[PDB]
RNA sequence: UCCUCCUAAAGAGUAACGGAGGAGCACGAAGGUUGGCUAAUCCUGGUCGGACAUCAGGAGGUUAGUGCAAUGGCAUAAGCC
RNA sequence: ACGACCAGGGCUACACACGUGCUACAAUGGCGCAUACAAAGAGAAGCGACCUCGCGAGAGCAAGCGGACCUCAUAAAGUGCGUCGUAGUCCGGAUUGGAGUCUGCAACUCGACUCCAUGAAGUCGGAAUCGCUAGUAAUCGUGGAUCAGAAUGCCACGGUG
RNA sequence: UUCUUCUAA
RNA sequence: GCGGGGUUGAGCAGCCUGGUAGCUCGUCGGGCUGAAAACCCGAAGAUCGUCGGUUCAAAUCCGGCCCCCGCAACCA
């Protein structure tokens, strides 16, 4: 995990849009790249999709999701059984 | 001999009878009896009573057996219904951590399951 | 006989506050505690179960009686007659000095304790519950035992709805929530 | 080897795999190194429905006592 | 009853932690101490505290400060 | 005498497919298909790979 | 060879290579008597307990029971201690 | 475009089979305090004392050294004393839940380490099979190259023997 | 004392 | 018409007065071998022919059946 004198992290260009959502009230999915973003408060109740290598993935973030990484919810390897 | 539900054995020095509790290992043992006076070579037959009830209070300070499967099955259930990688690792019977499944993740897998 | 005291001073009068009884005979009393241990197992041979008796026979002051199988049935390798498990009705004056061992002693040594439950009246006020583990009575020495028996007790009460016995439980403090 | 292949327009995606298979590989069993020219033969054949039963009917017949 | 086959039953001494000496009758028959009783059993204190359910944003905000 | 003719003989000389495992290819003498990509092929995928036979096959039709 | 039902036509009987099943035993109590008791099954609640042991009510009213086939019996019980 | 740039992903998957390994199953031991003895290397965007803070990983500040000078670096097994008394244990450490630190734009997929808790299998291993003739096998610690970080591998070095 | 075999460039 | 049989993939034991499944081979995983045999080692498998029934319980007991194996189907 990260330090905690660093702050958690987060991309500029995430932020550059969960504030233009939290402003110009949309609940259009916005589509995401980064999955090593540290998800904040204000972005509850954001549809956001999250990139797994091929596809996006819409992330409803609950309120339980704060401390985890947009990464964690869009699952990277599609496995379903060997027989 | 009884502490904070559980029964505690009675031959066992100190701080390897206090083990016992889900709770506390050794380090939070010599943590309990730092602050109740008690050597922590003695056993647990042939101590007093106003030692084992001022002892107890000490355990009541932390989270112990069955206040503390609580908390961790809560947390473990808290990945269940995100849904997270975590909990995906916990809910297929996988390793949590990272580790190779490729090799022997057997603590998690269980035993040996042949092909049918 | 402390809460049969108990009952006849200030339970009487707080059933028939809430409830607006006629009659005072109208008041749910109760009527007797069943300790059963069911143990099914005791047909590998007879110390599973004369051991069990007396595991029980120290918590309720009384020599059970050792019941067997009503009818036979083919799951569980059983015949009609084989003793199955053995039972204390307790009435009266050992009734009441029981179920003040009970609330007091016994249900605050359970391992893991939050609470009984409430819907556990079987429709008719007779509140019928379970205990995990023979060792919440200080009668049973944690020691001389070897087996994890366990016994279900069974309250039961001339209620004749269901809220009726919910109320004369919380008369003696009972806990559930 | 004979495989039933179940499924929607089987024979419709493997009528053209009938014939041989001519393979040139350095093989398991071949201890010198060389490489050598082997075949096999597919024959995919389609799922023709059971003959069901010729029940004789007793017009068809000429019954001599 | 019968005259034989119940055990000896005997009004013995119940006492406890907080102190509180009570008489039940029992067939232990020895000087019981108790350890937790129906008086100090956190049924009444310590049942709202135990479960833990917790929020996620008073936990993060907590960490450090914007 | 229906799969009879699908066979044919099991030799080197009636083949239809190649499958040169030094350079890789898989070659197909009813059209030529002359491909460099086996390993797509034997391990797995050839679902792009039988089409070009059903074209020259519909080839064999709409040409009627 | 014996027992039970039907064919047997409302007393008894009544045939067929007619339709159905049983018996060639058991029991020193499974007999005698006195005292007492009331079944199957299902719903609900309940430690391990599971569709089903035991336990607690309730429904139910003999669908249970008789050492066994079938019929007629049986609560005053012929059933159960 | 089979060339090229980028972002995220994959090489880290998991019904399983094998190879090479480490840590074990303990009493010739585990833990606790004390105390003795090395060799060989590395280092300037680097090695980083001392000092204070933190349970600890580490953090603040800042000397010293291109080094037989200063630093990394305390060698450990050992010896003395105490305890454990043959139990899945004060053996074992997997695994998991919190709570952290550091490196790095960035530790979710996947880093190492720390702290508290949890304490699986395992009680010396079937058929079989491997290494080794003397400072050897055995067991103990140390160092380096690679590297921002990331070894139980590798290449070195000594201690008992 | 038993102890077989190695297809085709 | 009367006997006997149906038991893992296959060839078969055992069903004993009902409480419970054995073998040879085949199969799986390792071992040996340059590799495949042979051999060594660890293994797993059954809803006991079908459908009813009687018993608390049926592979076993009873009744009917579908195949299969025999035997007898004759005096005219
Ligand atoms: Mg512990
Ligand atoms: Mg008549
Ligand atoms: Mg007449
Ligand atoms: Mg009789
Ligand atoms: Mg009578
Ligand atoms: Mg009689
Ligand atoms: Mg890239
Ligand atoms: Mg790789
Ligand atoms: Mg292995
Ligand atoms: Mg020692
Ligand atoms: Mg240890
Ligand atoms: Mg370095
Ligand atoms: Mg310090
Ligand atoms: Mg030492
Ligand atoms: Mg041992
Ligand atoms: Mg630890
Ligand atoms: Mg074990
Ligand atoms: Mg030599
Ligand atoms: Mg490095
Ligand atoms: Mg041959
Ligand atoms: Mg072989
Ligand atoms: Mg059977
Ligand atoms: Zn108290």
């Amino acid at each position: 995990p990260r330090s905690l004198k660093k702050g958690p992290f987060i991309d500029l260009h995430l932020l550059k849009k969960v504030e233009k959502a939290v402003e110009s009230g949309d609940k259009k999915p916005l589509r995401t790249w980064s999955r090593r973003s540290t998800i904040f408060p204000n972005m509850i109740g954001l549809t956001i999709a999250v990139h797994n290598g091929r596809q996006h993935v819409p992330v409803f973030v609950t309120d339980e999701m704060v401390g985890h990484k947009l990464g964690e919810f869009a699952p990277t390897r599609t496995y379903r059984g060997h027989a | 001999a009884r502490i904070a539900g559980i029964n505690i054995p009675d031959h066992k020095h100190a701080v390897i009878a206090l083990t016992s509790i889900y709770g506390v290992g050794k380090t939070r043992s010599k943590a309990i009896l730092a602050a109740a006076g008690i050597a922590e070579d003695v056993k647990i037959s042939e101590l007093s009573e106003g030692q084992i009830d001022t002892l107890r209070d000490e355990v009541a300070k932390f989270v112990v057996e069955g206040d503390l499967r609580r908390e961790i099955s809560m947390s473990i259930k808290r990945l269940m219904d995100l849904g997270c990688y975590r909990g995906l690792r916990h809910r297929r019977g996988l390793p949590v951590r990272g580790q190779r499944t490729k090799t022997n993740a057997r603590t998690r897998k269980g035993p040996r399951k042949p092909i049918k | 006989a402390k809460l049969h005291d108990y009952y006849k001073d200030e339970v009487v009068k707080k059933l028939m506050t809430e409830f607006n009884y006629n009659s005072v005979m109208q008041v749910p009393r109760v009527e007797k505690i069943t300790l059963n241990m069911g143990v099914g197992e005791a047909i590998a041979d007879k110390k599973l179960l004369d051991n069990a008796a007396a595991d029980l026979a120290a918590i309720s002051g009384q020599k059970p009686l050792i019941t067997k199988a009503r009818k036979s049935v083919a799951g569980f390798k059983i015949r009609q007659g084989y003793p199955i498990g053995c039972k204390v009705t307790l009435r009266g004056e050992r009734m009441w000095e029981f179920f003040e061992r009970l609330i007091t002693i016994a249900v605050p040594r359970i391992r893991d304790f939050r609470g009984l439950s409430a819907k556990s009246f079987d429709g008719r006020g007779n509140y019928s519950m379970g205990v995990r583990e023979q060792i919440i009575f200080p009668e049973i020495d944690y020691d001389k035992v070897d087996r994890v028996r366990g016994l279900d007790i069974t309250i039961t009460t001339t209620a004749k709805s269901d809220e009726e016995g919910r109320a004369l439980l919380a008369a003696f403090d009972f806990p559930f929530r | 080897i004979i495989a039933k292949i179940s499924g929607d327009g089987v024979y419709g995606r493997l009528k053209f795999e009938s014939g041989g298979h001519r393979v040139q590989r350095v093989p398991a069993t071949e201890s010198q190194g060389r490489i050598h020219t082997s075949a096999c033969t597919v024959a995919v054949m389609p799922e023709l429905p059971d003959a069901e039963l010729p029940d004789i009917n007793p017009a068809d017949l000429r019954i001599d006592t | 009853m019968k005259k034989d086959i119940h055990p000896k039953y005997e009004e013995i001494t119940a006492s406890c932690s907080c102190g509180n000496v009570m008489k039940i009758r029992s067939t232990v028959g020895h000087d019981l101490n108790l350890d937790v009783c129906s008086k100090c059993h956190p049924f009444f204190t310590g049942k709202q505290r135990d479960v833990a359910t917790g929020g996620r944003v008073d936990r993060f905000n907590k960490r450090f400060n914007i | 005498s229906t799969r009879r003719n699908l066979l044919g003989s099991g030799d080197r000389s009636d083949r239809n497919r190649t499958y040169n495992f030094p350079q890789g290819r898989v070659t197909d003498h009813r059209i030529n298909l002359t491909l460099y990509r086996l390993d797509e092929v034997m391990e797995g995928k050839l679902d792009m790979l039988i089409e070009p036979i059903i074209q020259e096959h519909q080839a064999d039709q709409l040409a009627a």
